[PDB]
C-alpha cells in the first residue's frame, strides 16, 4: 500500500 | 582531534490536519544553518555566509521540485500514512498510588499518584479526599517522554492522615473510556 | 515554530573522518524508524510499526549519499573549520514504579550529544552490565545537538546500585549519573 | 447546636464564546440538591426525595421565565458584561528565581521560578540549562488561585551546578508581547 | 462540566436561627461582587470594577428573600432535619515571594467549611491582629460546602510569627495553621 | 449602561 515518502536532501554545486 | 559534521533537516509543519501544511528544510555544516527552505517563504535562502550562493543555485536547480514535495512529502505523509498509525496509537497509562515516607504518624506526608506508560499525551489528573477535590497540596512533574512512544507523569499530594480517610487519584485520557480511580487507605 | 503536530521526513547526519552517516523519521518528536546502512533495511523503534505501511530504505541510502557529498563541499568552503565538542548531559529515571522483583527499565537521557559519536553504556554494582540494553539512534535537538537514550531492562533490589556511563569527546573524564532504588 | 440551611446556586456555562450556552440552577437544603433546572434538559427536575413534588409546581410556575433567563441573564452578561471586563483582565506576572538551600557546594540542589500575580491562569514555564531546554527535573505546584483575581505558581529545578552554568526561567503568557526571562548563576 | 467560563449569577444561602444570608456573583471562579443586606449595596472584590457597568442590589434582597421563604418550607419538610457541620480546613501562603522588609500580604484558605458561619481571624506571635486584614464572601464548593480567603497584609521580620486561627461549630478546639519565613 | 442580572431564585409553593 501507500508507503512513507523522505524530503529529498539535495546537491550541493560540484 | 579533528572532525567535520554536516546535516539536513526536513521539517513537516501541520495545524488543524491538513488544513495547513508548512515545510521548511535545513542544510547545516556542523551547527551552522547556512542555507533554508520554507512554504511561507517560497524559494531556497542563505541563512549564513557558507549559503550565500549556494541559495541562487538551489532554486535554478531545485526549487519547482522542492515547491513540489510538499505533498509528494508532506501532505501525502500525514494523510496517507500518519492518520492510520501515529496519530491513532492509543497507549492507556498504569495508575498507582505511592507514599512519600514509611507509613504516617499523622505528620506532612506526600502521596504520589504515578500515571505511567500513555499515549498520546493528552492527560488529567487530580486528587480526591473522601470525593472530595484536592484543590491545594498537588503539584505534579512536567510530563516526561520516555522515548519509546510513551509517556509518565506523576501528582504528588501534600497532606496529613487521619483514619477513615479515602485519597483517590482520578486519571482521565482519550485511551479510556471510563476513567480509572485509584484509591488509598490510612489501614 | 507552532503547529499541532510536526514530522522529521529524512532527516539526514553525516561525518569524517570515520565516513559515520545516520537517516531517520520521526513524527511528533519520536523516532519512528531509523535506516540500517549495512544491512541496508527499515529499522523501526516499535514491532508493532512498519506492520503494513512501509519505507524504501534505498531512498535513505540517497540522502546519506549527497549528504557524503555537501559534507566534503563545506568543509573545503568553510576553510577546514571544525566542529566543537560540548559537554553531554545525562539523566537517569525509570519507565514504570519502583517495586522490587516486578521488571522495569532504567532511562539514561543523554542531551547535548555533540558531534554525534558518544559511547553509552550501564553499571550495576559498578560493575558494567550487557543486554537488557537498548539504543536510540542519535535525535536531534533544536540546536542542531542531539540525544540519545538507553535502556536497561532488569529487576529492583533491595541492595542493587546502577549507574549511567557516558563517554564522548567533550568530557575530560567519563560522567556517571548514578541511580538506586530509596 | 441546632442549625438549618438552604443555598440556591444558579450557574451559566459557555464554550467557544456564547456560541453555547448552559444553564443550570440547583436548589439546595443543607447539602441535599433536591430540585435542578438545565438548559440541555429542558424543565425543573426533581434529584432527591425533598423536590419530588416540587418539580411539577415549578414548571407549571416558572418553566416559561427560567427557559428565557438562559438569555436575559447568562447569554446577556457574557455578551454584554463578561467582555468589557472578566474576559478582558491582564495581570502581567512576576518572575523571580530562588534556592532551595543556601548555596551550593556542586550537590543535588533545586531552583524555584516564582511566577505570580498573574491573570487569567493560562500560562507557560520552562527551565533551560545554557539555552538547552531542562526537560527533567522540573516540577510545578498546581497552579494556585490567590482569590484577589490573580494566581501564582512555582517551578522547581533539580540540579546540581557547576560553574559558569547559566540557568533561565522562560515564562510565557497572554499578558506579555515577549516571554520573561529570569537568569540565575553559580557565582 | 465542561465549558471555557462559567459564571456564578445570584447564587443565595440562608440559614436560621440567626436569619444570617449572602447574596453573591462570580465569574471564572472569582468573586466578581457581594451584596450587602444592611447598607443594602452592590460591594464588589476589586475598586477596579463597578467602575461603569453595574447591578441593582434590590435583585439580591429579592433571592435572599425567596430563599428565607424556601428555607423553612424545606426546614419543615425535611422534617427538622439539620445541617451536618463540617470541618473546616485551612492553609496558609504568601501572595508574593517572601522578602524580609517587603510588603506581602499572608493568606489563609480555609475549604469545606459548612454550615456557611465561621470566625477567621489572624495572629503575630501568638497574639491576636486587626487591620491588613480583609476577607472573602463566603464561596461555593461543587458539594456545596464553602471556603473562604483572609488576607493579612503585613511586612516580613526575621523574628515575627503568624498563625492563621480558625473557629467553626464543626470544630471541638480551634484550628491554627502556624507560618513563618524560613 | 447595561447592568449584570442575577438569576431569579423561585420561590417553593406555601
Ligand atoms: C480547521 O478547518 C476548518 C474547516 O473544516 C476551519 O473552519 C477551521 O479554521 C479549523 N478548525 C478546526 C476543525 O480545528
Ligand atoms: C577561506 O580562506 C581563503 C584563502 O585564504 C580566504 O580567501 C577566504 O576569505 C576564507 N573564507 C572563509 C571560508 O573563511
Ligand atoms: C566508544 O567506544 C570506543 C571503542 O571501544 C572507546 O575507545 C571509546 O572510549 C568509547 N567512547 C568514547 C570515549 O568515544
Ligand atoms: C466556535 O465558533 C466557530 C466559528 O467559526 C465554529 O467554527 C465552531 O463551531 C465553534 N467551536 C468552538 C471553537 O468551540
Ligand atoms: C417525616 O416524619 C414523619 C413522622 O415522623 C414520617 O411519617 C415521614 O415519613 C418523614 N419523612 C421525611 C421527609 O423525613
Ligand atoms: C465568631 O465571632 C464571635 C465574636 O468574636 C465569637 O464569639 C465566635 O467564637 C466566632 N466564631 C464562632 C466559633 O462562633
Amino acid at each position: 500500500a501507500m508507503k512513507r515518502h523522505g524530503l529529498d536532501n539535495y546537491r550541493g554545486y560540484s | 582531534e579533528r572532525h567535520f559534521v554536516h546535516q539536513f533537516k526536513g521539517e513537516c509543519y501541520f495545524t488543524n490536519g491538513t488544513q495547513r501544511i508548512r515545510l521548511v528544510t535545513r542544510y547545516i555544516y556542523n551547527r551552522e544553518e547556512y542555507l533554508r527552505f520554507d512554504s511561507d517563504v517560497g524559494e531556497y535562502r542563505a541563512v549564513t555566509e557558507l549559503g550565500r550562493h549556494s541559495a541562487e543555485y538551489y532554486n535554478k536547480q531545485y526549487l519547482e521540485r522542492t515547491r513540489a514535495e510538499l505533498d509528494t512529502a508532506c501532505r501525502h505523509n500525514y494523510e496517507e500514512t500518519e492518520v492510520p498509525t501515529s496519530l491513532r496509537r492509543l497507549e492507556q497509562p498504569n495508575v498507582a498510588i505511592s507514599l512519600s515516607r514509611t507509613e504516617a504518624l499523622n505528620h506532612h506526608n506526600t502521596l504520589v499518584c504515578s500515571v505511567t506508560d500513555f499515549y498520546p499525551a493528552k492527560i488529567k489528573v487530580r486528587w480526591f479526599r473522601n470525593g472530595q477535590e484536592e484543590t491545594v497540596g498537588v503539584s505534579s512533574t512536567q510530563l516526561i517522554r520516555n522515548g519509546d512512544w510513551t509517556f509518565q507523569v506523576l501528582v504528588m499530594l501534600e497532606m496529613t492522615p487521619h483514619q477513615g480517610e479515602v485519597y483517590t487519584c482520578h486519571v482521565e485520557h482519550p485511551s479510556l473510556k471510563s476513567p480509572i480511580t485509584v484509591e488509598w487507605r490510612a489501614q | 515554530i507552532e503547529a499541532d503536530h510536526v514530522g522529521f521526513y529524512g532527516t539526514t547526519v553525516y561525518q569524517s573522518p570515520g565516513d559515520i552517516g545516520q537517516y531517520t523519521h520521526e513524527f511528533d518528536g519520536d523516532e519512528l524508524f531509523y535506516v540500517d546502512l549495512d544491512k541496508k533495511k527499515t529499522v523501526w523503534r516499535l514491532p508493532e510499526f512498519g506492520q503494513l505501511i512501509l519505507f524504501e530504505p534505498q531512498g535513505g541510502l540517497q540522502n546519506i549519499a549527497a549528504e557524503k557529498h555537501n559534507l566534503g563541499i563545506l568543509t573545503k568552503r568553510s576553510n577546514f573549520t571544525p566542529a566543537t565538542n560540548e559537554a553531554p548531559q545525562a539523566t537517569v529515571f525509570p519507565k514504570s514504579p519502583v517495586l522490587l522483583g516486578q521488571p522495569n527499565t532504567l532511562i539514561c537521557f543523554v542531551d547535548n550529544i555533540f558531534p554525534p559519536v558518544i559511547n553509552i553504556t550501564w553499571l550495576r554494582n559498578s560493575k558494567s552490565v550487557t543486554d537488557g540494553v537498548y539504543e536510540t539512534s542519535f535525535l536531534v535537538n533544536r540546536d542542531h545537538s542531539f540525544h540519545k537514550l538507553s535502556y536497561l531492562t532488569f529487576i529492583p533490589s533491595d541492595d542493587d546500585i546502577y549507574d549511567c556511563k557516558v563517554e564522548h569527546w567533550g568530557l575530560e573524564e567519563p560522567v556517571l549519573k548514578h541511580w538506586e532504588p530509596e
